[PDB]
């Protein structure tokens, strides 16, 4: 109901090809052309040279299973630094005497 | 470093790009079919040419990956369709003239009409105009005027266009290393790469000929039954050992005999099963027709329909302002977008059609997890066959009494079921010899065994032998019967209709044995039975990614087509037709002619 629009949204891309698998918690923004075989590429598209970034087709008419989902992943890591963020507290009534 | 790594990389990227453009190409055709506008007619041609030229550009890089170095079966099947260059193998002159002949023959078929001999001012087009009149017309001359005069300005006019259609399509198969163009359509059943399941292309010629031999004793008894009812009308032109006229088959080309079911009713003193008058009292609309059919797929274990399917359905035609084609069709766009364009009225046929139209969508849901190249039926006959077995279980009296259409006190006996089996036989039995006749004729002409002068000489000669139909007026080589046909002129597969009958009855017998149904096969109902839906779901998700001979064994246990389910399902009717034909002659002769005495 938000991202998908009539005509398609090409702003959101993804990396289809990479020479290997990414390590945990690694972000690679490199646009370098992926080389499948031994044929030289040099940034020019051609035989065995493919542009890794591909587009997500976004329209409201697509089926429910393939509809885009906005995913928010929270990374919980406990280091040796002093702890700050904590859960919400609860305040009760005050009585005297 | 290996070619398999380079071929798989090409296929991984191609599946994404080909799926994006095919969705926009199918969406442009959807907006054009549902709404006639000047913007949609241009979008269909623009999006259609972008997807058509996309396969031509990717075919250049597809031929650079030989299949000899690929040991994977799924990779070679995805590259099997991309290896073909299509029309690029033809010369620049023959490639441009090929689309011209296809568009010209399609335009003449749409713009063709026969003016009334009695009313020269009024001129009616073939569809719907002439196809509707030929259905209910009982006259001898009125049917002959529309049947004979059509091929005069069409069959004779399309002959030079058909001669060029044969020459252009033969040069494409020769560049593709095919024996002829008749072998091109037989390449859909081709199976290679698996030990023991290999299926040769030339094997289909022997298969359709051998399976048709066991069809003859069932067809001869039905052909004599129809001839006995129409014998009293014209005893001079209709011989007991002769053949039936061509124009009296119930329509133009004699594809279906259902139009003759009115006069062929064995018992007219008993009611017939009809849900039309039942749905009127229940007050049902087009919204609940698809809803009741969706619960049929849930009872067998198959998944339901997505919310976007029922919301985007087109339930009617809003007048002439926005016009849509009422021909029922199931359109599969992609990425989970499923839509059906049909004009839904309240009739008994629309109820069975709803199970057929939703059968294609339910069939597409199983293999939808496959790549774009692997999304398809295992052959051309499995597309429509899956939707038919869904409608066969709905037409049974058991399923109609479940939801409340038919009264539970309705008497079901031999007299009621024989009347029902005859209506299906006119559509089923009558189609097989006509489909085997015209398809074998195309294979012989495309091969070169029949000279151009003998086209019509062998057409009617082999027609009395197969379907037992003789022409009232003899025709010369100028006329062409297949040129006027919808499928031949539009270059669509005509063989898918013959094999469909054999594939749908095999599945009908196998699913009823899994659910432990007893009695005759036409009494079987697959509703509420989840055991048969699980065995079928395994094959439905395979598609063409696996050999159709292997996927067929996982259901019926057979490696090829078999006539045994065809005989058993029609066995109650075959026993009744044999007793009624004792007073007549079973079979026909090819030496009888209406103009030769």
């Amino acid at each position: 109901n938000l991202d998908s629009k009539v005509g398609g949204n090409y702003n959101y891309l993804y990396r289809l090809f990479r020479k290997s698998n990414l390590k945990p918690f690694e972000r690679d923004i490199s646009t370098e052309i992926y080389q499948a075989g031994s044929t030289p590429c040099n940034g020019v598209k051609g035989f065995n040279c493919y542009f890794p970034l591909q587009s997500y087709g976004f329209q409201p008419t697509y089926g429910v299973g393939y509809q885009p989902y906005r995913v928010v992943v929270l990374s919980f890591e406990l280091l040796h630094a002093p702890a700050t963020v904590c859960g919400p507290k609860k305040s009760t009534n005050l009585v005297k005497n | 470093s290996t070619i398999e790594e380079q071929a798989k990389t090409f296929l991984d990227k191609f599946n994404h790009e080909a799926e994006d453009l095919f969705y926009q190409s199918s969406l442009a055709s959807w907006n054009y079919n549902t709404n006639i506008t000047e913007e949609n007619v241009q979008n269909m041609n623009n999006a259609g040419d972008k997807w058509s030229a996309f396969l031509k550009e990717q075919s250049t890089l597809a031929q650079m990956y030989p299949l000899q170095e690929i040991q994977n079966l799924t990779v070679k099947l995805q590259l099997q369709a991309l290896q073909q260059n299509g029309s690029s193998v033809l010369s620049e002159d023959k490639s441009k003239r090929l689309n011209t002949i296809l568009n010209t023959m399609s335009t003449i078929y749409s713009t063709g009409k026969v003016c009334n001999p009695d009313n020269p001012q009024e001129c009616l087009l073939l569809e719907p105009g002439l196809n509707e009149i030929m259905a209910n017309s009982l006259d001898y001359n009125e049917r002959l005027w529309a049947w004979e005069s059509w091929r005069s300005e069409v069959g004779k006019q399309l002959r030079p266009l058909y001669e060029e259609y044969v020459v252009l399509k033969n040069e494409m198969a020769r560049a593709n290393h095919y024996e002829d163009y008749g072998d091109y359509w037989r390449g859909d059943y081709e199976v290679n790469g698996v030990d023991g399941y290999d299926y040769s292309r030339g094997q289909l010629i022997e298969d359709v000929e051998h399976t048709f031999e066991e069809i003859k004793p069932l067809y001869e008894h039905l052909h004599a039954y129809v001839r006995a009812k129409l014998m009293n009308a014209y005893p001079s032109y209709i011989s007991p050992i002769g053949c039936l006229p061509a124009h009296l088959l119930g329509d133009m080309w004699g594809r279906f005999w259902t139009n003759l079911y009115s006069l062929t009713v064995p018992f007219g003193q008993k009611p017939n099963i009809d849900v039309t008058d039942a749905m009127v009292d229940q007050a049902w609309d087009a919204q609940r027709i698809f809803k009741e059919a969706e619960k049929f797929f849930v009872s067998v274990g198959l998944p339901n329909m997505t919310q976007g399917f029922w919301e985007n359905s087109m339930l009617t035609d809003p007048g002439n302002v926005q016009k849509a084609v009422c021909h029922p069709t199931a359109w599969d766009l992609g990425k989970g977008d499923f839509r059906i364009l049909m004009c839904t009225k309240v009739t008994m046929d629309d109820f069975l059609t709803a199970h057929h139209e939703m059968g294609h969508i339910q069939y597409d849901m199983a293999y939808a997890a496959q790549p774009f190249l692997l999304r398809n039926g295992a052959n051309e006959g499995f597309h429509e066959a899956v939707g038919e077995i869904m409608s066969l279980s709905a037409a049974t009296p058991k399923h109609l009494k479940s939801i409340g259409l038919l009264s539970p006190d309705f008497q079901e006996d031999n007299e009621t079921e024989i009347n029902f089996l005859l209506k299906q036989a006119l559509t089923i039995v009558g189609t097989l010899p006509f489909t085997y006749m015209l398809e074998k004729w195309r294979w012989m002409v495309f091969k070169g065994e029949i000279p151009k002068d003998q086209w019509m000489k062998k057409w009617w000669e082999m027609k009395r032998e197969i379907v037992g139909v003789v022409e009232p007026v003899p025709h010369d080589e100028t006329y062409c019967d297949p040129a006027s046909l919808f499928h031949v002129s539009n270059d669509y597969s005509f063989i898918r209709y013959y094999t469909r009958t054999l594939y749908q009855f095999q599945f009908q017998e196998a699913l009823c044995q899994a659910a432990k149904h007893e009695g005759p096969l036409h009494k079987c109902d697959i509703s509420n039975s989840t055991e048969a839906g699980q065995k079928l779901f395994n094959m439905l998700r395979l598609g063409k990614s696996e050999p159709w001979t292997l996927a067929l064994e996982n259901v019926v246990g057979a490696k090829n087509m078999n006539v045994r389910p065809l005989l058993n399902y029609f066995e109650p009717l075959f026993t009744w037709l044999k007793d009624q034909n004792k007073n007549s002659f079973v079979g026909w002769s090819t030496d009888w002619s209406p103009y030769a005495d």
